[PDB]
């Protein structure tokens, strides 16, 4: 008799998209991870429109590249699309990161660490598909990164000579790149669902922190004309930052064809990378520096275990807050250093900036939450 | 160790936010192609397609692209000869090859006019800029017999001989060839070949801010319509007791 | 499962709300939010401003100080 | 009880077409 | 008072929704051809003479 | 000192906003210790520690005042790089009393400074400019 | 070993009661307590009087910060005023968590 | 906090489940001397090659 | 040559002129010595730079 | 689907791609399809129910 | 990978020149035919015993 309950697909989707229970007084900050859900198809389908022409030959890629850009169809729309387009994902999905930091919702652990898996992943999708365009920044960029883990006392240096599948970046290591840019997001998609998996069956987080179990309410009437409204508003920062500002997002110098001779004055990173890179410049000791480089990312699964103040969130305790904007302002400290062409203030800075990155969590935030807990009786 | 000379930003006819590149400069600066822009360097990438919208009919673009003609290609037997010029045709070959140049050039390549906008840091305007920097060294500073001291070049000094001087090349529109805005030409022409298709998309671009405006307000007018029954709602507790 | 059939204990507590045909979508929508956007706006620029106004700060330090490290050099290395 | 409950003001919530108490709904429907 | 336009309006196309999605066809098919030509219009009209169209007469039927 | 005014007098024009900064932040440091010093003096405050939080309170206040009033100084200039007429410190000046209308919580306050300060740091400005003596040596 | 600063503590407690949020939003601290399974049994101790009220107060809330707009500025809780009603049900918790732990360990 | 763990019966549960646990780890070891072909430990065994 | 007649009108405000003194001090200070090590070239940037930045606002007042 | 007139180059890149993807809109459509299997349970050569014996 | 250009070269780069690429490529050319070997016959069954009641 009932419809979205008689079909069991149909269930699940009503257990979930249709009408699963849901806090009332949420803000745009949760707007966000569906605004992730909503990037992620956009660069599907943008990659593969792409995919309809791309080679990942050493030497007949680039020409494709430029077969995109100027003999395509409203194509180069496409290309600034998966590009810019990935950018915003980027964007969306730090905004993302904080908020689950922030309002506490890394308390459901499970969900939390498939978040972070599902970053890794995120990181790597984005680190090959920049390597694919085929330029200089490319060619070098990936030569250099990749060279991190010949850190390696032994298995590493071994580990490079197996991805590149000859001596240097090739057709072989090119292709290898392309095949696993691609595999990947398809990855993520499975995540991303059995990440929402977990989420309905502990209930979502609210704004509050506080648990909104009694408020609970429905999804369809509410939730999904906001969820389109901020999409459509997400759709405005894409086209007006690729129909008027179609190049500055990125690196020139991709530009360039590559050139294992010709070397590039420079080679920053691509940005969302920088503060990452900049961590490479932080320590002596090559090693030390992938250490701390995957630990910047692998840091966040302490964070569960060292939260002990009370609040499921971080709105009620400005105080704590207080030392989460410092941390903030510390990623965009990193970040610029990490921009700028190697210097020695820039390095002190960037000690420091490390430093305090990882002692504001590991130090600062437990301790001050255990006064914050003995000025009220928590 | 040494900086290279960071350049003005200068105020041209596109930067405008709704600005639009002229087909005009456009083609004079194409004009400054024709000839003494084939020196190259290269433009390979593009065609003479892309020709025929911003200036010139098809009839004339082929007109235009009969100007010169690379080889065509071996058939059955009868390899190598030189066939009349259609548009369909690329631009001329630069060189054989490029190490060819690079004998011509003491080793270093002439790039190619495709990408030296976007790659750039500084981009056209950087282009106009070293057109124009060849200042003379300050005493105590060497210099490779071939280089022509230019501040804009990152090593200061460029290998290029001033390609442009006072009038270089007279127009067939017959506008004067002061090398300021033959140079003004050169890289508008440049921005053109840089990005074919930005007068275009400015018009796409323009069109949407219209639409995104007018679903903004309206989107977010069913946001309210559809949450003003959660934000009106009146709450009371009467406890039974 | 967990939906909304059975949940939490809550009780006499009621609620009043309206058609939304019946009323306009937008009731003294400026008036009634500005004071609130500004109230709260003092009441998190406190807690908000100072790491950017910090960044910023440092970023013209290194940035002027370095290129003072910079552009100055040939004095710097003397004749 | 069921006696002392009442419905609280929203007449500044109202449309102004049914913002007073003798006007038919009905009459507004199509309007609104 | 008496029914505006708009709420006779509403008795019409509106509260069918066959005859709703009807004028949302109908009028999609209006706001394409007039805004897509208004924004043709306009684009010319602004930034005038960095068009060729106009500068086609250079070279155009001698 | 004079010799602190000195410091504060070799902006150059507003390059390095924050060189300047410091130096309107120590005045305005400077001029909330006075302050603070006649109202202890001349109001005598009862248990010591709220005169150290009404002498915290004024000294923070002009501490404030000066620092902001300073940076968004130079930041104009560093700016709209005119640099050099009057108006380029009035936004300073109108921005001084906000800082001043924070403190107080009074929008009635900080607005009147915001005209007030900012004409009177015009003046200062347009008083560089033209050598207005102030205190004139005798001369005669 | 403090006594004599003492007052000055609960000079910047009413401060960190006035740093936290939720007296703009009337709420018990009892409230803002995040919900682990065991604190939950112990909201599952709560009298139905004292239970509903919890309730409503939360709803209460709930409803004012998805319109942002604070509760009004008179019903602002006092510091004295937030009764910690869950003090023996917690504690309780912490002493039979801690008791069957303390076996546990033996 | 972590002083639940630090039990008698726990230390016990050490002392008796340890041996099971240099058997497994043992026989990770050897997977690893195998599949990835680890010579250096099947360098220690004579009877290879 | 417009060009330049409107580089010399930027060298007209004492910036150019300033930065011209300088630019012949530093210039000189390395003329001062065929030993001497100073890259007084950088000066010249220094000059350019201002230079040009006057010519930013100048350069397409002479457009045809 | 030729993305132009001829069979070419983009042509072969579109079947590449297209078989490059297609094939995990299969896996899903077929963990759909168990998904319509699970409470339906399975099925026996007799045809005869084996609800009480499975 | 391929364009028109690289295409069959490319294949018997598998062919020959990739390591174990002969391995795979045979492994895969055949297995589609026996993917078929378990598809049409797991068809055939389907419409045998009545399975399609589902
Ligand atoms: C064009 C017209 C389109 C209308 C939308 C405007 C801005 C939309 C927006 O970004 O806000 C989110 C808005 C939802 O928030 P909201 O419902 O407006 O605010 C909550 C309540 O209204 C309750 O919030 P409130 O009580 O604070 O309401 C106060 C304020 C909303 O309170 C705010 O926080 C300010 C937001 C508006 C200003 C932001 C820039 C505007 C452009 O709204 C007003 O009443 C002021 C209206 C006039 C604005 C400027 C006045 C100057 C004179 O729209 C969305 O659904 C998007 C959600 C996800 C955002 C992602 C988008 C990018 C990625
Ligand atoms: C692009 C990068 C991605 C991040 C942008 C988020 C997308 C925009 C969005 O979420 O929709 C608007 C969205 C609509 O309001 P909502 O969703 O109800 O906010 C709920 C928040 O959880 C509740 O937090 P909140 O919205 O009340 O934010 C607290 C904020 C208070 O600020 C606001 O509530 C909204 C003010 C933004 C509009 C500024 C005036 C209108 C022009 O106070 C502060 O953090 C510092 C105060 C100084 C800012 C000056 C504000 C008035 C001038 O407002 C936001 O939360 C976005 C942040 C806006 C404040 C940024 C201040 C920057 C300085
Ligand atoms: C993922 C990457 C980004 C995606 C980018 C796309 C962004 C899209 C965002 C655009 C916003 C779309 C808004 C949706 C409008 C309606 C939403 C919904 O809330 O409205 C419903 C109403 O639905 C609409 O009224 C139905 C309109 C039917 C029009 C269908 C469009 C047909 C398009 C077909 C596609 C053609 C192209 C095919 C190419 C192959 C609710 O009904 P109600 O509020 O109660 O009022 C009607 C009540 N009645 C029946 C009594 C009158
Ligand atoms: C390089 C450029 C890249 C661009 C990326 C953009 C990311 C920068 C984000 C900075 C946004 C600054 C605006 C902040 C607005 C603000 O202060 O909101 C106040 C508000 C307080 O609200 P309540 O607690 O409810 O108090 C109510 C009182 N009645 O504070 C918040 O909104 C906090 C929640 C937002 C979280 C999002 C933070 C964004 C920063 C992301 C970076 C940090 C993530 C680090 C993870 C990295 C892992 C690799
Ligand atoms: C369902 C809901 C909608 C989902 C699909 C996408 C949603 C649309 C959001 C678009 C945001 C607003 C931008 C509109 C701007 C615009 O279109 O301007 C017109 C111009 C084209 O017309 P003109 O050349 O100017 O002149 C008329 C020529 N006939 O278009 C543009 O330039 C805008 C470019 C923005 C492109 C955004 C499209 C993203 C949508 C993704 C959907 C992809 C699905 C298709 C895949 C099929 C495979 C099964
Ligand atoms: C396309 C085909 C190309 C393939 C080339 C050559 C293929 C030759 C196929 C011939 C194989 C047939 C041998 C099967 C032997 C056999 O069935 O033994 C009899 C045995 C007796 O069964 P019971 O009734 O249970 O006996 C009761 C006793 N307790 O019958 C069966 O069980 C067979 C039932 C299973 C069917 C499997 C047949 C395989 C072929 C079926 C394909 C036909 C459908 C085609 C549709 C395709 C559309 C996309
Ligand atoms: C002197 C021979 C020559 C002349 C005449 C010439 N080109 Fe060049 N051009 C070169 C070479 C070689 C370089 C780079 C030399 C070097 O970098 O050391 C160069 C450099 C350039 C650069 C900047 C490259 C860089 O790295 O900064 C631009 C822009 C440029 N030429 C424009 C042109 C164009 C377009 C033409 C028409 C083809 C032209 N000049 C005429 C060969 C020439
Ligand atoms: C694009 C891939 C991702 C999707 C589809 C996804 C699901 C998104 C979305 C849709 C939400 C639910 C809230 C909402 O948007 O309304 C959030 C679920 C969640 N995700 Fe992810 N996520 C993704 C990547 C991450 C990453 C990298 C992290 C960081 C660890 C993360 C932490 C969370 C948390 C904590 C929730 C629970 C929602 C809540 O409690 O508010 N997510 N994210
Ligand atoms: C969110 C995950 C993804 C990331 C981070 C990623 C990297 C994005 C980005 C960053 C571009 C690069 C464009 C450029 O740098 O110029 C593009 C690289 C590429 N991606 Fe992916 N990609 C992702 C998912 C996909 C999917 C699903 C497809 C195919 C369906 C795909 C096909 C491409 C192609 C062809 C390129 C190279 C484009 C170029 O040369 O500019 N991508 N995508």
């Amino acid at each position: 008799t009932n419809i979205r309950k008689s079909h069991p697909l149909m269930k699940i989707i009503n257990n979930a998209f249709i009408d699963l229970p849901a806090p009332s007084n949420i803000s745009s900050w949760w707007n966000f991870g569906s605004l992730l859900g909503i990037c992620l198809i956009l660069q599907i389908l943008t990659g593969l429109f792409l995919a309809m022409h791309y080679t990942s030959d050493t030497t007949t890629a680039f020409s494709s590249v430029t077969h995109i850009c100027r003999d395509v169809n409203y194509g180069w729309v496409i290309r600034y699309l998966h590009a810019n387009g990935a950018s915003m994902f980027f964007i969306c999905l730090f905004i993302h990161v904080g908020r689950g930091l922030y309002y506490g919702s890394y308390m459901f652990l499970e969900t939390w660490n498939i978040g972070v898996v599902l970053l890794f992943t995120v990181m790597a999708t984005a680190f090959m598909g920049y390597v694919l365009p085929w330029g200089q920044m490319s060619f070098w960029g990936a030569t250099v990164i990749t060279n991190l883990l010949s850190a390696i006392p032994y298995i590493g240096t071994d580990l490079v000579e197996w991805i590149w599948g000859g001596f240097s970046v090739d057709k072989a290591t090119l292709t290898r790149f392309f095949a696993f840019h691609f595999i990947l997001p398809f990855i993520i998609t499975a995540l991303a669902a059995v990440h929402l998996l977990f989420l309905h069956e502990t209930g979502s987080n609210n704004p509050t922190g506080i648990s909104s179990d009694m408020d609970k309410i429905p999804f369809h009437p509410y939730y999904t004309i906001k969820d389109i409204l901020g999409a459509l508003f997400m759709m405005l920062i894409l086209l007006i930052l690729v129909l008027f500002s179609p190049d500055l997002l990125g690196d020139p110098d991709n530009y360039t064809p590559a050139n294992p001779l010709n070397t590039p004055p420079h080679i920053k990173p691509e940005w969302y990378f920088l503060f990452a890179y900049a961590i490479l410049r932080s320590i002596p000791n090559k090693l030390g520096g992938v250490l701390a480089l995957v630990a910047s990312i692998l840091i966040l699964i302490l964070m569960p275990m060292l939260h002990t103040s009370k609040q499921r969130s971080m709105m009620f305790r400005p105080l704590s807050q207080c030392l989460f904007w410092m941390l903030v302002a510390d990623l965009i400290t990193l970040t610029w250093i990490g921009g700028q062409p190697v210097e020695h203030p820039f390095i002190i800075i960037g000690q420091l900036a490390s430093i305090l990155y990882f002692l504001i969590i590991l130090v600062l935030m437990p301790i001050t939450s255990i006064i914050e807990n003995n000025l009220l009786k928590w | 160790t040494d900086l290279e000379l960071h350049a003005p930003s200068y105020p041209w006819s596109h930067r405008g936010l709704l600005s639009s590149l002229d087909h005009t400069s456009i083609r004079r600066g194409f004009q400054v192609y024709k000839q003494v822009c084939s020196s190259c360097h290269s433009m390979d990438y593009v065609a003479y397609r892309h020709l025929v919208g911003v200036c010139y009919t098809e009839e004339e673009a082929k007109a235009l692209a009969e100007e010169v003609e690379v080889q065509d290609g071996p058939n059955e037997d009868g390899e190598m000869f030189m066939r009349p010029g259609k548009l369909s045709d690329y631009f001329p070959k630069p060189y054989p090859n490029p190490e060819a140049a690079r004998a011509a050039n003491n080793g270093a390549l002439p790039p190619d006019l495709s990408y030296i906008v976007r790659a750039r840091h500084g981009g056209e305007d950087y282009v106009f800029s070293l057109l124009t920097g060849y200042c003379e060294p300050p005493t105590g500073v060497s210099l490779r017999e071939g280089l022509y001291f230019n501040p804009y070049f990152p090593g200061q000094a460029i290998a290029m001989a001033p390609p442009i001087y006072n009038e270089v090349l007279e127009f067939d529109d017959g506008t004067p060839a002061t090398m300021s805005q033959v140079a003004k030409d050169v890289c508008t022409f440049l921005r053109w070949a840089s990005e074919p298709e930005h007068d275009h998309r400015k018009r796409m671009g323009l069109k949407m801010l219209m639409m995104m405006g007018l679903l903004l307000p309206l989107v977010y007018a069913m946001k309210r319509h559809k949450w003003s029954v959660l934000k009106s709602r009146k709450l009371a507790y009467r406890p039974p007791k | 499962g967990r939906e909304f059939g059975h949940l939490t204990r809550m009780r006499h507590v009621i609620t009043y709300s309206l058609s939304p045909f019946e009323q306009r979508a937008f009731p003294h929508y400026f008036t009634k939010g500005i004071p609130n956007v500004l109230r709260r706006t003092r009441a998190c620029i406190l807690r908000v401003a100072p790491p950017f106004v910090v960044f910023y700060l440092v970023y013209t330090w290194g940035t002027q100080e370095f290129e003072k490290s910079k552009r100055k050099n040939p004095a710097a290395y003397e004749n | 009880s069921h006696t002392d409950i009442r419905v609280p003001d929203f007449s500044d919530y109202r449309r102004a077409e049914v913002l007073d108490s003798t006007k038919s709904s009905k009459e507004s429907s199509d309007a609104r | 008072a008496a029914p505006t336009l708009t709420a006779r309006l509403y008795s019409l196309l509106f509260r069918r929704t066959s005859t709703f999605a009807l004028t949302i066809a109908v009028g999609a098919l209006f706001f394409e051809r007039a805004f897509d030509q208004g924004a043709d219009a306009i684009y010319e009209h602004i930034n005038q003479g960095k068009l060729w169209k106009h500068i086609k007469h250079k070279y155009e039927n001698k | 000192a004079k010799t602190l005014l000195h410091k504060y007098s070799d902006i150059p024009e507003g390059t390095e906003c924050h060189r300047k900064a410091y130096a309107s932040t120590s005045i305005g440091g400077a001029t909330g210790l006075i302050v603070s010093a006649y109202s202890i003096a001349l109001k005598p405050p009862a248990s010591f520690l709220e005169g150290v939080a009404r002498t915290g309170r004024y000294t923070f206040t002009s501490a404030a005042i000066g620092a902001i009033f300073g940076l968004t100084s130079c930041i104009s200039a560093q700016v709209r790089e005119k640099p050099d007429d009057p108006l380029n410190y009035f936004i300073g000046g109108c921005a001084g009393g906000l800082t001043l209308g924070a403190r107080t919580r009074s929008y009635g306050i900080g607005a009147a400074a915001c005209a007030y300060m900012g004409l009177t740091a015009a003046l200062v400005k347009m008083g560089q400019l033209e050598g207005w003596q102030v205190f004139a040596e005798p001369k005669v | 070993a403090v006594a004599a600063s003492s007052k000055w503590l609960e000079g910047i407690r009413k401060w960190y009661y006035n740093a936290a949020g939720f007296n703009k939003l009337g709420l018990m601290r009892d409230d803002t307590i995040y919900e682990d399974d065991d604190v939950k049994e112990a909201i599952r101790r709560l009298p139905e009087n004292l239970y509903n009220d919890r309730v409503f107060r939360i709803k209460r809330a709930l409803d004012l910060t998805m319109r942002q707009q604070i509760l009004p500025k008179e019903q602002w809780t006092k510091y004295e005023e937030d009764k910690f009603y869950l003090e023996p049900y917690l504690k309780e918790v912490i002493r039979e968590r801690k008791e069957r732990e303390e076996w546990a360990k033996k | 906090m972590l002083s639940r763990f630090l039990g008698p019966r726990y230390r016990e549960l050490a002392r008796n489940w340890i041996p099971t646990a240099s058997m497994w780890g043992a026989v990770g070891a050897v997977g690893l001397v195998w599949a990835t072909d680890w010579r250096l430990i099947l360098d220690w065994v004579p009877y290879i090659n | 040559d417009p060009l330049t007649t409107v580089r010399e009108q930027c060298e007209q405000i004492e910036k150019c002129i300033k930065a011209r003194e300088r630019l012949e001090l530093c210039d000189q200070r390395v003329s001062s010595r065929s030993q001497t090590e100073e890259d007084c070239t950088e000066e010249l940037f220094d000059f350019l730079h201002a230079r040009d930045h006057c010519v930013a606002h100048k350069l397409f007042n002479s457009l045809k």
